[PDB]
């Protein structure tokens, strides 16, 4: 098996003496590395992204190193967006009579003791 | 004026947009923006009744669909002396 | 200008990114980052109405899917004496 | 190297081994580490491009599990002139 | 810088698009822009070989959208003196 | 102005459409008409970015429409040095 | 003490009690107590390598049914010095 | 004496009813009360072995169910003295 | 030599592929690339049998996945002296 | 350059056909080849880390198939400084 | 630090990374490679005895499946004098 | 003619015929013959591509069922730079 | 360093044999023979952790089978200031 | 007391 140029091309040559979307749905994929790191686009030619072969920097060259034990820990998450389904009181209204800009389809406001307003 | 209106969101873009619309609609003075922790951040604005009452429904309509958005709304038109003292005199 | 261009991220590598994005997009000076809280970080952007809206509109697209993301993306084109008070003018 | 490089973890343990990790893997300097809020902290290293892109990847492997977590990865590769006056510029 | 990216769209709109981003996400020179006819549109970068990937990269994420498209985004990192001949040195 | 708007339309009637749409949407010149190949024909105009976008969303609107259509419509309002190479300065 | 040990912790109780099992344990220095956010603490000590492999492992099993618990403990033999930058140097 | 007693508990209410607990069951003193962060607040009393015992039950007894409970009660009876430099000395 | 290697491509991203990697593998002379409308072009070697076989089969190696990809990949030992004159000598 | 590429094959010309594709490819600079024993025999580059990932993937394409093969294909982004004294540093 | 930790691989390139991971985890000296003969390639460092322990674990799980592998990986705490001289003192 | 042609057999007899094999069929020049340990011996032509593609058939076919016969046959036409200084340039 | 290793065994050649193998197997000095009563003698050593379990692992390795017995082989890592009294300083 | 342990 001599190797070499000849290897390649077999079948897109002609004239020899032997014959005579680039980026994946962003829905799809999140990238692990955004940014300028994204590997989304399929970029061709001489880029730095590594194949099979390639053992190297990042993988359990990265992860092993340095040891590691993680506990399991209770969360319950105390934030505004945690809290944002907060079970709530029933909310005021207003049995008010008079023009007062009585809305009601609006965000409730509150007024002094919790009243609608 | 004595009244405090108040505004609480989820964020500060959301306090930003209620700040300025409040502000807007009343002659109100804005005297305080506060991180409450965990997200909460509020504003407080004071002036005359009705100048708060007005400023008060225009933030809260305002905010309520900026970012994660209100928590609360709230017009107190006489405030007790001792609560002043918690609350901000100037924004700074 | 007096426009201002608010993004709010969960979290900061998103905000960056969006900083970025919108001074990258368009004539804006960022005058701010704010950690609100919970992971809330605000970036804000100060210039002219339509490079506001520009620079808002590419840091949001770009911001949106960097961490946990974005939060809220918001232009307000002209900005209140008042809320100006609350607003960070240089960067700190 | 002026490229920017971001790791946010949840925790400051997973953030530290993302630093370590992504010193030792290329060669970038680390120029901060940052506490956000809501215990979310971001860990930033500058770099050549290539560099600062394999020290992303391999603090996330690294800092993934190891606690709480990644919550994200970055590279910005030029960043603009505004965003270098919110970045931190050594570590502290 | 020996290293080229290009990226093909079908196009001018794209390609303008990728332009600007690639240029403004890494030091890249944009050396030209030709028109293949056929409606093929092709933008070239020189530029550092990291330089170039993140260029390539961003360009690709923003002419994607625009326009009816992308066809090809390729980095060169060491181009041969010969086809130098057939590359635009600067833009015209 | 320093802000690029550019249409891209299937024919010139389309594009001759669309131009006339921009300028007399916003106080934008027109510095190309390009024949890309393939019958594409993209119509760049320049100016301020909110004229710039009044005149880019007229244009689309009205372009849509007449003949084969409009392939891409685009703003971008800081333009890079380096891509004003690739830019047309005036119409021919 | 070249060595690095960590634990986190959801909450200050299970800390105080992983920082003594760990000093207690081998010979170490705590070198911090953070407060990271969130309710995270983060203890960090610093010696010989056998130690803090000790130490850590004491801490660990220590704090893990106190409180809400140990959310990490990673052991960093030698940290890379530009990580020695953002790493407490005794407690505050 | 030198024994720590510590109580966690989500909010201030919570952690206030429980140093009252302790301080009024047995001859402990409190020397601090800190705010974690996330809500939890720590409290921290010092006496003797046999007291610090009985105070800390009786602080959780009391705290379990007021406001959002206990997190944590502890007793460590002799902290080693490097704990020490992180335990508040005096209740400020 | 006088052998001639053609590689025509849809899109010139490919073609410059195709000649870069024709280049490297063999002793050849890059003598024109041209665009032959509606989006083929073609990139034409010169150079000995053996080597401009060798050209031919890297650059469609090369090219075929790049773009649109390869439409054509020939060789032509020795051309008439009449096609002379439609065979580019030098690239331009 | 900083990285490191390393390819092992066994023979030597598998081996200098990575090479030649190595160098080819990106820019590094073969900085050695060594004869371990065995017959593995081990061609390393050096260069920017974005370079040395293009070549040795380069490489380890070209002599999977040329003669015994391909041991390994390795790439160390920054080196620890010892490591550098056990690195050749000019091809033999 | 006495204590030696060797890791012998079939080939150069298992031995460079297991070097390097070795010198990177824990505080160690590379010593020396001695390239042996059949392909065996032996890497060495002195340490105090953790930092050997812990530079050897990393470095055998780094080389085990980098080529054709880790051969031997052992720990001696303390070296006879008469061993010293069969020990490469510096890596060349 | 800067074309190479490798063989690669097992043992030194077979090589032998294999460098006369190819000197012998085609205008090729040996510049080399290498131990490369193992048993491995490499011998090398170089010439233009045409001739070490016969040379190197020619060599292959003769040494296959000489001794213990071929692991390589291989040629690559263009060799770079800096894969020569890994080169032999002379036999002996 | 301040790790204790003991071993204690029945009869006085079996320590003689522990000791020696400690102080050979790691770097630990040997600190205490004491003739417990009953025919119990410990060995005492006094290193850094790494070397003390070395050093106590590979004694009762040795003496598990010499003489009469190993009774206990044992490390403590970090000694109170206390023991320290009752731990003998120097072998007399 | 080891890590692991604690004719």
């Amino acid at each position: 098996r001599i190797t070499g140029p000849g290897m390649l091309a077999t079948g897109l040559i002609t004239g020899t003496p032997e014959f005579r979307l680039v980026c994946a749905p962003r829905s799809d994929q999140m990238d692990r590395v955004s940014g300028e790191g994204k590997e989304r686009c399929h970029i061709t030619g001489d880029d730095w992204s590594v194949n099979k072969h390639i053992t190297g920097t990042a993988g359990q060259w990265a992860s092993g190193r340095n040891p590691s034990m993680r506990g399991n820990a209770r969360v319950v998450e105390t934030s505004a967006f945690a809290n944002r389904n907060v079970p709530k009181p029933e909310k005021p209204g207003s049995k008010i009579t008079g023009s007062s800009g009585n809305d009601t389809q609006g965000s409730l406001i509150t007024y002094s003791g919790g009243a609608r307003g | 004026g004595i009244a405090l209106g108040m505004i609480e969101t989820r964020g500060l873009v959301p306090a930003i947009e209620a700040a300025d619309a409040m502000t807007k609609a009343a002659e109100v003075r804005l005297v305080g923006r506060q991180f409450v922790g965990g997200g909460y951040v509020t504003v407080l604005v004071r002036g005359e009744t009705g100048a708060v009452n007005a400023a008060v429904r225009a933030g809260a309509d305002a905010c309520e669909r900026v970012g994660d958005g209100l928590v609360a709304a709230h017009i107190i038109a006489r405030v007790h002396s001792e609560v002043e003292n918690i609350l901000p005199k100037a924004p700074q």
